[PDB]
This record gives C-alpha cells, structure tokens and sequence, in this order.
C-alpha cells in the first residue's frame, strides 16, 4: 500500500513539472521576440496559456484528492476546482478546431488569406472561443443546474468531506457535444480537404517534372490527428456510457481515463512548435 | 607604337610599385603595439522606430544630431525625430525604387534615387518636389550635398557629375573607373571626395580642377561602402571578402587590414567616431561588428536586427549610431 | 584605340611623380589626432545619465 | 505651457501619418509584383501588347492586382541590382526559341547565351527562394525552320542526335514529329538546369508562346497562385 503511494505521487510531479515547463518556454519564446508575432502565433499562445492554467490548478489538486483520498477543503472550493477543469478542458480544444480552419483557409484561398485574418479579427475570435467556453462551465455549475437527483449524489453533496462529479443526462449530453463532437467533424473535414489539395500538387508537380527525379502529408496528418483523438476519444465516449444507463461503467475506470486526458498538455508544444524558427528561439535562450 | 604604348605602362606601373614599397619603413602593427587596448565595449538599443513597409537602403543623421530621414522600397520618405521617437514628415515617390537619400547642411532640402536615373530633391520648409536632375545612363548609388546650390552624385555608368540645382545642368564629369560606382565621402572642407568602385579601386578626385590626383588598389573584389578619417589625410573602405583596409592619402598605400578568420561574409557599411578611435562596420550575418583603428583588435557587436544591415551612421557630435536592416526597422544605439 | 591607351599612358605619368613621406610620419600623425580628442567622443567612455539625452 | 503647446502640435501630426499608412498597408499588401525579364530581340514588348488588349505596369485579373516591371534603363552583364528584387512573386523569362543558328562582336549561338544568363539568375545567392515562369516565343519561326530548313540543329547542337522523344509527350494534333523533338529538346535543355540545383525550394513552369495567342494572361494567374499554393503547403511540412 505504501508502496503505491510512493509510486504514484513520483509520477504526478514529473508530469506537472513536464506540463509547465514546455507551455512557459513556449509563452516566454512567443513574447520576447518580435519575429514570432504573427497572426498564426497568436492561436497558439492561447493554446498555450490554456493548457498551462489547466496544468497548474486542476492537476495537483486531483492528485492530491486521489493520494489523500479525502477532500479537505470545503464544497465551495470543489465547485470552483470542478468549474475550472470544465473550462480548461473545453478551452484547450477550440482553439486547435480555429488553428486547423485557419489552416484551410490559408492553403485553399491564397490569394485572398491575406485580406481575410488581421490582427484584429483574430482577438475577436479568441475572445468569442473564450466566452463560449466559460459559458458553459462556470454558469451550470455555480449555479445547480448540473446538480443529479438521486440518493447517492445528494449524500455526497451534503457531506463535507467528499467532491465527486455526479451530473444529470441533460448537462452529460451537451457539454460533451458542446467541447468533442461538434469541433471533430470540421477538423476531419478540414483535413481531408488539405490532404486532397497537398495530393493533387504533388502530382501536378510529379507530371510535371518527374522524369529528372505522399508519404510526408501522412506523417504529419497522421500524428496531429492520432494524438488529439486517441488522448480524448474514450473518456468522452464514457462520460455517456455511464449516463445513458447506470452500472455499466466502474468510477476507477472513469478516473483513469479522464487523467489519460489530462496528458495531452504536455504534447502540445512537441506538435505546434517544430518549426526551425521555434528552435533557433529556443536555442538563442536558456541554452 | 602600340606596342611601345603597353611598354611605356609596363615600367611606370613598375616604378610606382618600387616607389611605394621603398616608402614602407615600418608596419602600423609596430608602431602602435605599446599603447593599451581600449576594451570591451558593450552598447544596448535606447529607441526603435517603425512604420516602414519594407526594407531600408539608405539613410543620413541631420547637422543638428537630432532629425533624420530614411528610405525603403515602399516609396516614401521619412524624417523622424530621435528624442520623441515621432514621425514628422512623409513624402510620397513618384518611383518605388529607391537606393540613396541625403540631408541639407542648412536643413532645408532633402534629395532622393533609385533604379530611375533623376536626382530629385524636395522642399521641406516652403513638401513637394523642387527639381529633377537628369542626364546619366544608369542607376544612382549615392549623393551627398556639397552646398545648398550644388550637389554631387555617383551613377552605375561609370561616372560622376557635380551638378547645379538652380539651372540643372552639369558643371563637371569625372572619368577614369571601369566597374560600377557605389558610394562616396566628402572631405570636411568640401574640397576633395573619394569613390568605390566595383573594379576594386578607390580614387581621390579634386572638386574644383575635375581631375583625377591618386589611385588605390589594394582589394580583390566588389566595395560596397566607403567612408574618411576626421583628420582628413586617411580612409577606410569595405569589400565582399571580409576586408576592411585603411588608406592613407600622403603615403599612398594601404597601412592595416581588418579582417577575422571566422566570417566570410561581406560588408555593406563603414563608419568612423568622432575621435576616430572606433571603426564600426556592417556585415551580411545581421550584425554589426566595432574595431579598433589603431590596432585591429575586436571590442564588442552590435546585435539586434533580424536581417541584414544595409545602413550605417554617426551623429556629428557622436553622441549615438544609428543603424538600418532590411528588417523595416531602424534602432539606434548608445 | 591607340588613342584610350595614350590617356591612360599619360595619366600613370602624373600620378608617379607626386611626393610621398615615410609610413612613421603618418602613422604618427594618426596617433596624435586620435589622442588629442580621445575624451571629446562619447562612444569610447560611457557618459553620465545626467547629460544622456537617450534615456 | 510651451511644452504642452508644442506637444499637441507634434503629437496631432504622427496621428496623422499613422493613419494614413494603415489606408496605405493593407493597398501595398494586396497587389503582387513580377519581374519581367529577357534577351534581347526575344519577343519581350509584343507579350506585353497583347496583355494590354524603368516601365511599370497595372493589370488586373479576376479582382486580383498584378503590378509588372521591364528594366532596359541598364544594359550590362553584370548585374548587381537584381538584389532588391529578392521579394517579388515571380520573375518572368521570355526567350526567343527559334534563334539557335543566329550569332550576336562574334559570340556563342544566341540560345547559348540566353542558356548562361537563366544559369546565372537560377543560382543567384539572393534569389535563392524565387520561382519562374519560363516562356519559348517565336514558335512559328521555329517550325518553319524545322520544316524545310537548309540549317539542322544537330550542326551547332551535338547532344541531339542521342537524344530521343519524351514518351509522355503530347504534342498538338497536326504537328509533325520532327518538330515536337526540337521542341521538346529545347524544353529540357531549360529543364535540366531548372532541376539540377532547385533544392526543392523554387521550381520552373516552361510555356509555349507565339505570335498570335491571348491566354498568357491566364497562365500568368495560374502560375502565381500556383506558386503561392506550393509556397503555404511546404511551409506547413505537408510537401
Ligand atoms: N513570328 C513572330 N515574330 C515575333 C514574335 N515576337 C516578336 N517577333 C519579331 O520581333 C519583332 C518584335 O521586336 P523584337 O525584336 O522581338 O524586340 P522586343 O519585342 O522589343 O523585345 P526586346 O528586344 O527583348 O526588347 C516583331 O516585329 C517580329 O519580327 C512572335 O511571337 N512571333
Ligand atoms: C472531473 N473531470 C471533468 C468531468 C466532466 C467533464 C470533463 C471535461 C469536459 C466536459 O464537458 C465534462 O462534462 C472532465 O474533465
């Protein structure tokens, strides 16, 4: 028993210190030079902000809560930690959906990319991304609208001492459609439009000039894709397994699934920031 | 006969060879190896100025050390202000290929060229154009104010003229390059001026006679940039090898070459100080490197700019040094 | 023609016999222009912030 | 008091000028600029008539600005300002095809020097990152030469006779073999230089012009969205 202890609290560090670390280089890369800023950038430190107040508040706190295995802080404080994890994680995910459509707008419409994103558009989609998802997470659950009915979750919610997520069918549904499903058909699309427009150049040029001299769009697509999708596909497949019907799912297995989510933080930066620009910023500091 | 001609050039060539080698009696190196380095030295950007387009060519810091103007590929001139980093004029250019802009000593008129072979020059306190100077068969590359009646200005034909701005007219030709012609520096007095050419050559002219009085030739490639000793009797030019080399004009050969192992890029901009002590120079790296006259010996770099500096300059009373890359930016370091 | 090779062939001429001085006599003049106003630049001794007028 | 005064007046015109730039910035950054550029008797006024129906030029194509230069101010081998040129779309090179017997004061056959000069331009330091759009004029001088013609090719180009038709031609019906070889070797005699050193950053879209023809204006728009669409995709590692 000890033992696990031991184990499982060296492993929360490494991941917390790992999450930090790559989102405040990132941040700190992003605003110390003035080469970085751009219109494209800008979506990223949101991203990166993000991610590293989701990192920083909800992840030492659950950790705690499952070392412990007792809540020790009172039910106002469980609200708002409960209300911040809603938001950071329906924050972190809109912001690929805008960054993956902003891709297809600048590889399908050249010639008019220019005109479309300005500086000035992009604050006001960030501010709109960012409202929407702080809709959704603070107003249902500060006020009770999430709260369940059954006995089970009016015994919790009545101690003092326990902070587990019970919620109804209504609130499980949308807030799952509003953060998953609704911004993965559009990355699909968006996607598949850019893997045709990437094919049909590399033929054009093939034909072309192939006489004298598709495997890098995959690598690519592959990996963005895989990992968003094999980090947060099961635990929002769960979240209405176990509402449609009760006894179905085990809280453990809930759990894990939902702190695999979590780990999607520290890929973020080994993804969006690869570009050789990225890495001479990063070399020109803290080496 | 012709054959006597290439023959009569064979040996003054050589005379002048023996002459020059027998004028040597002891290298700049011996000379100044006692006297103490002046150190490391360590200069940090005071003020940045944007609102260019695109990137920066040319530009030159005002008599009073406090106005200067500033030209890129947009096609417009600016004239900012150093204390209040404020912009106060901007002139529109009929062409948007521009490569040289130039100051009033009076402060009163500024001059501007490019791929359009015309000289024009604008009135700022009457802003719009005054006169047009034409007659030359290729690009301008520089042109500096002898007065404010008379400027001089260097062209890619091979040539240099001294013009009249009230009648428009050509006053005096000079002749003698074979490559093309990249900048010039007056002396103090407005009695002499030195050009660069492409042919790795720098010639000493005479304002008033139009003829020319000595012939340097100490490069191997391309001078981009050229600029002359306070003292009047010395010169310093920049090449594509990495090569700085110090004139002198009574001796009549190169004295100490500036040069490191480490970079084999080329040079675009020479400046000097106010003592003459600093001799700062841009390269292509995107950096700025300072020397030391006397002894050839690093002493700190200018860094900061993002691309390549194309600019360099000093105000009179060397107070700071102003610097221009293709960045669109213009910083100014003390 | 034979005439371009006459300019130049009597240009070299007047360029050949113009005086010269030994390399010491210039190399000492440099260096006492250079000490004579070492303290007048500001660029080799950083100045005062008082009469700094970039900060 | 006086300071306030003086600042109020100073301050208002900055205002001023950065106002009027913002209207200026977003004018500068919609056109696209070329670079018009060729050898001499190639051809190169008549591409800019029928288009029409230091010089610059305005045209524009499907709401989009061009803005076209021809520099003949300077004529010289060397040229050393084609480095404010590192920023342009594309560069334009017309040459004229049917020239190969022609000689320039003897010098090598003209295509040979026009061979030198897009060598030159391709491996240019500066330019290391600009495409080009490649246009053979005179196509009909060329094919009356072919047909019929005294001069062969094979007389002044040695490398023709082990050199054999593309099998993924497709020459325009009606033209005879003979002349789609001449054709086809004068392309890849561009090609081979385009390809040996491109390092994949920059690449060549040859073209086929006459006298009597008014869709170059077309393959102009092509080509550029072409290269900016290539441009995008490669930046992102998707090419
Ligand atoms: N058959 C034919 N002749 C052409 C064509 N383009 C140009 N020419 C010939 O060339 C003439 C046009 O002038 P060019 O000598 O080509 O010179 P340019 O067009 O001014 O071009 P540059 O010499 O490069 O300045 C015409 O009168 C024709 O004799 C073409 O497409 N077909
Ligand atoms: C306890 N962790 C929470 C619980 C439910 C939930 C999460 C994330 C997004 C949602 O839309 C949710 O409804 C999880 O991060």
């Amino acid at each position: 028993d000890e033992v696990w202890v031991v184990g499982m609290g060296i492993v929360m560090s490494l991941i917390v210190l790992a999450i930090v670390f790559g989102n405040v280089l990132v941040i700190t890369a992003i605003a110390k030079f003035e080469r970085l800023q751009t219109v494209t950038n800008y979506f990223i430190t949101s991203l990166a902000c993000a991610d590293l107040v989701m990192g920083l508040a909800v992840v030492p706190f659950g950790a705690a809560h499952i070392l412990t295995k007792t809540w020790t802080f009172g039910n106002f404080w469980c609200e708002f930690w409960t209300s911040i994890d809603v938001l950071c994680v329906t924050a972190s995910i809109e912001t690929l959906c805008v960054i993956a459509v902003d891709r297809y707008f600048a590889i399908t419409s050249p010639f008019k990319y220019q005109s479309l994103l300005t500086k000035n558009k992009a604050r006001v989609i960030i501010l709109m991304v960012w409202i929407v998802s702080g809709l959704t997470s603070f107003l249902p659950i500060q006020m009770h609208w999430y709260r369940a009915t059954h006995q089970e979750a009016i015994n919790c919610y009545a101690e003092e001492t326990c902070c587990d997520f019970f919620t109804n069918q209504a609130y499980a549904i949308a807030s799952s459609i509003v953060s998953f499903y609704v911004p993965l058909v559009i990355m699909v699309f968006v996607y598949s439009r850019v893997f045709q427009e990437a094919k049909r150049q590399l033929q054009k040029i093939d034909k072309s000039e192939g006489r004298f001299h598709e495997h890098k769009a995959l690598k690519t697509l592959g990996i963005i894709m895989g990992t968003f999708t094999l980090c947060w596909l099961p635990f929002f497949i769960v979240n209405i397994v176990h509402v449609i019907q009760d006894n179905l799912i085990r809280k453990e297995v809930y759990i894990l699934l939902n702190w695999i989510g979590y780990v999607n933080s520290g890929f973020n930066p080994l993804i969006y920031c690869r570009s050789p620009d990225f890495r001479i910023a990063f070399q020109e500091l803290l080496c | 006969e012709l054959d006597q001609l290439r023959q009569e050039a064979e040996q003054l060539k050589n005379q002048i060879r023996d002459a020059r080698k027998a004028c040597a009696d002891a290298t700049l190196s011996q000379i100044t190896n006692n006297i103490d380095p002046v150190g490391r030295i360590q200069m940090r950007t005071r003020r940045t100025l944007r609102g260019h387009l695109a990137k920066i060519y040319a530009m030159h810091w005002g008599t009073d050390s406090r106005l200067l103007v500033s030209a890129s590929q947009d096609g417009k001139l600016i004239i900012w202000d150093s204390y209040t980093t404020n912009k106060v004029h901007a002139i529109p250019l009929r062409s948007s290929w521009v490569m040289t802009c130039a100051y009033a000593p009076s402060g009163n008129y500024v001059a501007c060229g490019g791929l359009d072979n015309i000289c024009s020059i604008y009135n700022l306190k009457t802003v719009r154009v005054s006169r047009e100077l034409a007659g030359h068969t290729g690009y301008l590359s520089c042109c500096r104010f002898l007065d404010d009646n008379q400027i001089v200005t260097s062209s890619g034909d091979t040539t240099c003229a001294l013009w009249d701005i009230e009648t428009g007219q050509q006053t005096t030709t000079f002749t003698g390059h074979t490559g093309d012609v990249m900048s010039l520096s007056l002396a103090p007095d407005t009695r002499l001026f030195v050009s660069g050419a492409c042919d790795a050559s720098a010639k000493l002219w005479d304002v008033r006679e139009g003829m020319c009085r000595q012939t340097f030739t100490g490069h191997e490639s391309d001078i981009n940039a050229i600029c002359f000793f306070p003292n009047g009797n010395a010169f310093a030019t920049g090449s594509d090898d990495a090569t700085c080399r110090l004139f002198d004009l009574r001796a009549d050969q190169e004295l100490m070459t500036y040069s490191h192992d480490n970079i084999i890029c080329g040079i675009t901009s020479v400046s000097f100080s106010k003592s003459g002590r600093l001799l700062l120079a841009g390269y292509d790296d995107f950096n700025c490197n300072v020397w030391d006259a006397l002894k050839a010996d690093r002493a700190g770099v200018l860094a900061g700019h993002d691309n390549r500096v194309s600019c360099l300059g000093v105000t009179d009373d060397g107070m700071a040094v102003a610097t221009g890359s293709w960045d669109s930016f213009l910083k100014i370091w003390n | 023609s034979i005439a371009q090779a006459r300019k130049l062939v009597e240009q070299l001429k007047m360029e050949a016999n113009i005086d010269r001085i030994k390399v010491s006599k210039a190399a000492a003049d440099l260096m006492a222009y250079c000490e004579a106003h070492a303290k007048e630049d500001p660029l080799l001794t950083p100045v005062p912030a008082s009469e700094n007028p970039f900060r | 008091e006086d300071q306030r005064n003086e600042e109020k007046a100073q301050r208002e015109a900055n205002k001023k000028i950065e106002k009027q730039l913002q209207k200026d910035k977003q004018v500068y950054r919609a056109t696209h600029r070329l670079l018009l550029l060729g050898a001499g008797e190639s051809g190169k006024s008549t591409i800019v008539k029928q288009m029409r129906i230091i010089f610059e030029t305005k045209f524009q194509v499907d709401k989009v600005n061009f803005h076209m230069f021809d520099v003949g101010g300077q004529r010289d081998e060397r040229r050393k300002w084609i480095q404010c040129f590192n920023d342009v779309t594309a560069i334009i090179f017309v040459v004229a095809s049917s020239s190969y017997n022609m000689v320039i004061d003897n010098q090598t056959n003209r295509l040979q020097e026009a061979l030198n000069l897009f060598k030159s331009i391709w491996n240019n330091r500066w330019l290391r990152t600009i495409s080009v759009i490649l246009f053979l004029n005179k196509q009909d001088l060329l094919a009356e030469k072919v047909l019929a013609g005294k001069s062969k090719i094979e007389d002044y180009f040695p490398e023709f006779a082990r050199y054999t038709t593309p099998e993924d031609a497709t020459p325009e019906p009606g033209e005879d073999p003979r002349v789609t070889r001449a054709k086809y070797f004068i392309r890849d005699e561009f090609l081979r230089i385009s390809t040996a050193s491109g390092d994949g950053r920059h690449y060549c879209y040859p073209h086929f012009t006459c006298a009597v023809d008014t869709e170059n204006i077309r393959r102009v728009f092509n080509d550029c969205r072409d290269i900016i669409q290539r441009m995008h995709l490669r930046q992102y590692e998707l090419l």
